[PDB]
């Protein structure tokens, strides 16, 4: 990946998480499981959706018949209608061909993009009060209840609050 | 106490191609490529198609007896099976430029510009028919034309003018018969040496007979030239002959519409709307591309021989 | 307590917003327009070259001498342009003739026949038309001599030219198609007549048409007009019995690869630029264009697009 | 959002910069102020220059007389020639349409990168000399007076000179 | 003790360009645009193209003097004239619907000359020995067309001429005639007694009558006449029938053939080889996977497009740094 | 740089590490050398020429005899051709030319983001018992010998079996 979230440091994806396209798995006493950030799946549902009706909108064609009739003695000029015909066909098709290669990886940079930022935004807050124990988890150095967890992912983490407690545990 | 991060993963077979890699199975992902049609031909701006069934497009604005056939249409359907049209053998002028003409009419009427009983006191309109064009069996003509043969012994100069006192164009459909020998001349127009003029004040040709024994087709040895043109409304058209001319009956107001086409399909017509016709059924896509057929008419997606055009919505599927 | 230095990027009072592929009306700092969208309104010069406007005549009427009407990279036809042709007929093959027109580099127009000289055996005088008027009498083209029969009398015609201009010439002529056969033999006497024009490439025969046709321009005879190009060194040969309108002046031209006719009102105008169109001047430095699809010279290419602004600057978010 | 700088943890722009695209904003004993970095600046700025002047210069265009005239025996040809103009009308509205939405969205990832990659270019030099604070901000641990601000502005940043000091207030 | 993450670097020097950057140093790089052919004029999917020598297509098709006939290859991919190609029509004149019959025979994939109308039993009632003219010469003598015959007056008299092929190759035939217009009403006596002539042709597709237009024009080749040349396609099972009091050039060697869809036809000196290729253009073939090309604009072929780039760089490596 | 490796805080290439496109120098009490990182420097390669084979063979051209021959009274159709044959020379060039242009940027940008990929990859071995020194450069906080230095390598290094030492120093 080009962000080497997706399928890099982070190996495998979540089907426990079925309620979105990026999320948390959390652990602590009080229980665990697997939560989607929703703010960052609508933001890249709508943005994809709008990817999609770009490509699809952005058409709007001519009305036109396209066929054409010739008699044995209009066999040039036949001939040249056929070459526009394929010249329209030839562009058209490598143009969709390679439209749909290019924005496709586009796509997937996008997810990792998304992914990679969610990680950091995380990585940012903690600093010291959490190891980064690779394969994009965070194991904390002070207990780290449900609002403490929820405060993370909201970004309203109080590093003071328990850098005390991560200090000791260290 | 851990908190890790993490991208979704389902029951997803969905795959893309992409620049860096082919065959990714992905979560969510949607085709930009139309590959279904209803394999029927429908109406076009709401309008229906004008079908000819087993006639041609000649055979049925010269009125061959086999077609006794609306007053709009957005395009025209030809059976691929259509041989019913110039029943009797020769050369159609201009023929791939009146059908393309005829391809869409807003408004379309049939109206007896020359009427057959009182236009032509001087001249028999009544002998005018061969085998060539049968209806039932008997020997018939084109139901629009009239094929004016001497009366008595005598064939008079005739002339006859239309003045376009419709609104709008007509169109004028006549004809130039060539017999075989020149005792089918004489015995058809007299005169043996002869002429036909047709005029408007834009259109000018003069017409002179050629007398040969041609290849029988339809048993025909001779044969017989079909000319048209439209009259521009106010304009006048004049025609003039010593022999040889069949005459115009039915003639056709019309208002001509932009431009479409002619599909020649088998595909039945139904009761069904469009804005995408395609000889192998309509297209009802909001898609960008297409691959059911280049010969398309309407607002249609672009055509391409893709078989396979797949966008990516979601991300790389590894469930694991 | 502590000193800060902080990252930032620069916000502005723009209002200028962009489309991306993820996002609609994105408010930029800075962007450009692709889309060119403005025109000068004017029908300049093309290559420096000034187009041949033709007043209120068409091409018909300007290259056959109308009554009534040296280099150029376009011609410009007004929409309500006279008739060319007064008296009525066919011009032969004329939408290839203003094709090959549209655009000329040296064009002099030269007596080819020299109507003092050309014609003692036929009255050069006579032929006149009340189809092309000219200040209350009857005229005629000025480029063709339309003969008729000197006392009575319309002997056979034969006449040669052969281009000495190192260049294509243009030659038109006219076969005139009286309405009865009593204006044949006023005309031309001799009743039953033909004519012949041919050089090293182009050979026809023509013979009148006698017939009444609808009235235009008070006559119901017509007269068609024909044209073709001698190579330089070629010559053209006229040969008549009657009913030939003869070349009095002819065209020696270079041809250039071709541009076009623009019919507009727009005025015509003394500037320069790459891009023409029939509602005004347009300076090419953009790829796309909205104003008009017909277009002549070196144009951004056409498009159905109303904006086509392009980022250049970063997202603006002063708040 | 794609590098997460840019209206993400860099929440918003700043109208007091009126000199360059990406900068600083200090805050010392000697006073404060808005500079905006001159080098990553001009090189943003050759290179959008250089991206829309790629756009534009590229169209060659072939000499055209778009217009012909044909007559009432010629719709045929005269519809293979409307064919032909819608033709490529479709093809270059489709193609610029895209092109602006595909470049506008690398254009904006561009400069969001650009500031990415300023912010933690400063971050490498300072190390644990200072905190992130957040919002692309710099709160040192030591004494930054001008010269010192600028070392950090322009690549040469003494770190060590520092290190003493900036151990103490932590 | 050390440990680094870093990048390949070398001695190349290939540059690309990218839409910031212009000449950028690359470690590795292709080119994405074909620049090369290989000079020569190849069999197209395996058929050699027709070259017709010093002749163009209407002094083979004819059989100018000059041309060779037949020997011709029984089918070809394309054909090929040198810009050098004088001998056409020796006797000065119209050939009707001409570029049609180039295009038309561009590509055959069966094709045989044969006399439809033998010289010797076709016409007893006319002179078939005596239609030839310095306007043809050959090898120092007047001289004709081979596939047509110049019928003259036999003794004093044209009789009414008539005469028809049917159809009983397995496919179309082309079949080609001329029309001949002397100068004067003396020449067309000399020629064909009869001073009002008329020549008919008809199938059951075609039908038209031809009238003699006696003239002086301008001299070309020393012939003040003008000889016009036609022809049309008769289908299998078809008849064609002429007729003429004169006049008449006839056909004498007409042609069976089944033509194939497109194909052009190429006016160049390049040599024609024994090599294959999928994409032919005048100046060489093109032989590459490559989508672009800057060759020639006007190929024939299965070919990568063509455009006005003098190379198109692409960029494979990265960003080469030697320092 | 997109990224800000290439050219960013890894200032140049080497061009003694031949076997590969990114990979790693070595320098330990035992010795140094360059040694490509195999698995990246494959990938990238199977994914570039697979980027090259894509644009390559998306272009399947239709069979076409461009050229025509019109007569001097066929001006206009022959104009006509002249477009359709400028029209796609037009449309070609310009797209062409923004696709190398697009691709190359893409493509360096590419190459750019694996190095940094790599580099935070060893990054997120060495944890605590190595310096990130500057420059793509790690300097152990203990004592690394061959064995040790292709486990980082290869992804298998061993963080607390180093932990000990590291604490101190
Ligand atoms: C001469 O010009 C007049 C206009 O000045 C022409 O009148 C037009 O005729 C055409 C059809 O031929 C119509 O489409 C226009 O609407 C007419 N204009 C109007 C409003 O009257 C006329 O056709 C020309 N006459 C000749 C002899 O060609
Ligand atoms: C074929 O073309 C050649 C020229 O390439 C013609 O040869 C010339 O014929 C004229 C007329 O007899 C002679 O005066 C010249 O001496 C010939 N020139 C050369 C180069 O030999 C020839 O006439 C053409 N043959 C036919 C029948 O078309
Ligand atoms: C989430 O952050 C917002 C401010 O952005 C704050 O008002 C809200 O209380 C936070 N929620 C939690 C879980 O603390
Ligand atoms: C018009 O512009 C052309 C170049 O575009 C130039 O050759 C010519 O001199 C200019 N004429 C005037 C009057 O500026
Ligand atoms: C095309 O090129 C290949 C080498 O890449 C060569 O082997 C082959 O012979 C060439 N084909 C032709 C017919 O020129």
């Amino acid at each position: 990946g080009l962000f080497g979230a997706i399928a890099g440091f982070i190996e495998g994806g979540w089907t426990g998480m079925v309620d979105g396209w990026y999320g948390y798995h959390h652990q602590n006493e009080q229980g665990s499981g697997y939560a989607a950030d929703l703010k960052s799946t609508q933001n890249a549902i709508d943005e994809i959706t709008n990817k999609v009706n770009s490509v699809i909108e952005k058409m709007n064609t001519q009305f036109t018949a396209v066929g054409k009739e010739f008699n044995h003695l209009e066999k040039r000029i036949e001939n040249l209608n056929k070459k526009v015909d394929d010249g329209f066909l030839d562009i058209w098709t490598y143009n969709a061909e390679l439209l749909v290669l290019l924005e496709n990886e586009r796509t997937l940079d996008y997810h990792d993009s998304n992914v990679k930022n969610l990680y950091e935004k995380v990585r940012s807050q903690l600093k010291n009060n959490a190891k980064e124990i690779g394969n994009g988890c965070f194991e904390f150095y002070h207990k780290c209840d449900n609002t403490c967890m929820e405060s993370v992912k909201n970004g309203t983490y109080d590093y003071p609050k328990y850098s005390e407690e991560a200090k000791l545990n260290r | 106490d851990t908190l890790c991060i993490g991208y979704h993963a389902n029951n997803s077979t969905d795959t893309v191609d992409t620049v860096l890699e082919k065959n990714v199975t992905v979560t969510h992902s949607v085709n930009l490529l139309e590959d279904k049609h209803n394999g029927k031909l429908c109406k076009l701006r709401g309008v229906a198609p004008l079908h000819l069934g087993k006639c041609n497009i000649a055979g049925w604005i010269l009125g061959n007896p086999e077609c006794e056939s609306a007053s709009s249409w957005s395009y025209i359907v030809e059976t691929p099976s259509s041989d019913n049209g110039t029943c009797y053998p020769g050369d159609f002028i201009d023929y791939e430029e009146l059908r393309e003409q005829l391809s869409s009419v807003s408004s379309f009427e049939r109206f007896e510009i020359f009427p057959k009983t009182s236009s032509w006191p001087n001249h028999d309109s009544n002998k005018g028919v061969t085998a060539a064009c049968p209806h039932a069996g008997a020997k018939s003509f084109y139901k629009n034309l009239i094929w004016l043969v001497k009366k008595g012994n005598s064939y008079p100069k005739l002339s006859k003018s239309y003045i376009n006192d419709k609104g709008k164009e007509v169109l004028v459909l006549w004809g130039i018969h060539h017999p075989s020998t020149s005792a089918d001349q004489q015995s058809l127009y007299q005169n043996a040496d002869t002429y036909v003029f047709v005029c408007s004040s834009r259109y000018s040709k003069k017409f002179k007979p050629e007398i040969a024994i041609c290849p029988k087709v339809r048993d025909q040895e001779g044969r017989m030239n079909y000319y048209w043109t439209l009259v521009e409304p106010g304009d006048k058209i004049t025609f003039e002959a010593t022999g040889n001319l069949v005459v115009p009956r039915y003639a056709f107001a019309m208002e001509r519409n932009a431009g479409s086409g002619i599909i020649i399909s088998d595909t039945p017509v139904h009761d069904c709307n469009t804005t995408c016709q395609t000889p192998k059924g309509a297209i009802n896509t909001s898609l960008p591309f297409q691959n059911i057929h280049p010969i398309t008419i309407g607002k249609c997606p672009k055509y391409v021989k893709s078989t396979k055009l797949r966008l990516a919505t979601g991300l790389r599927n590894i469930p694991s």
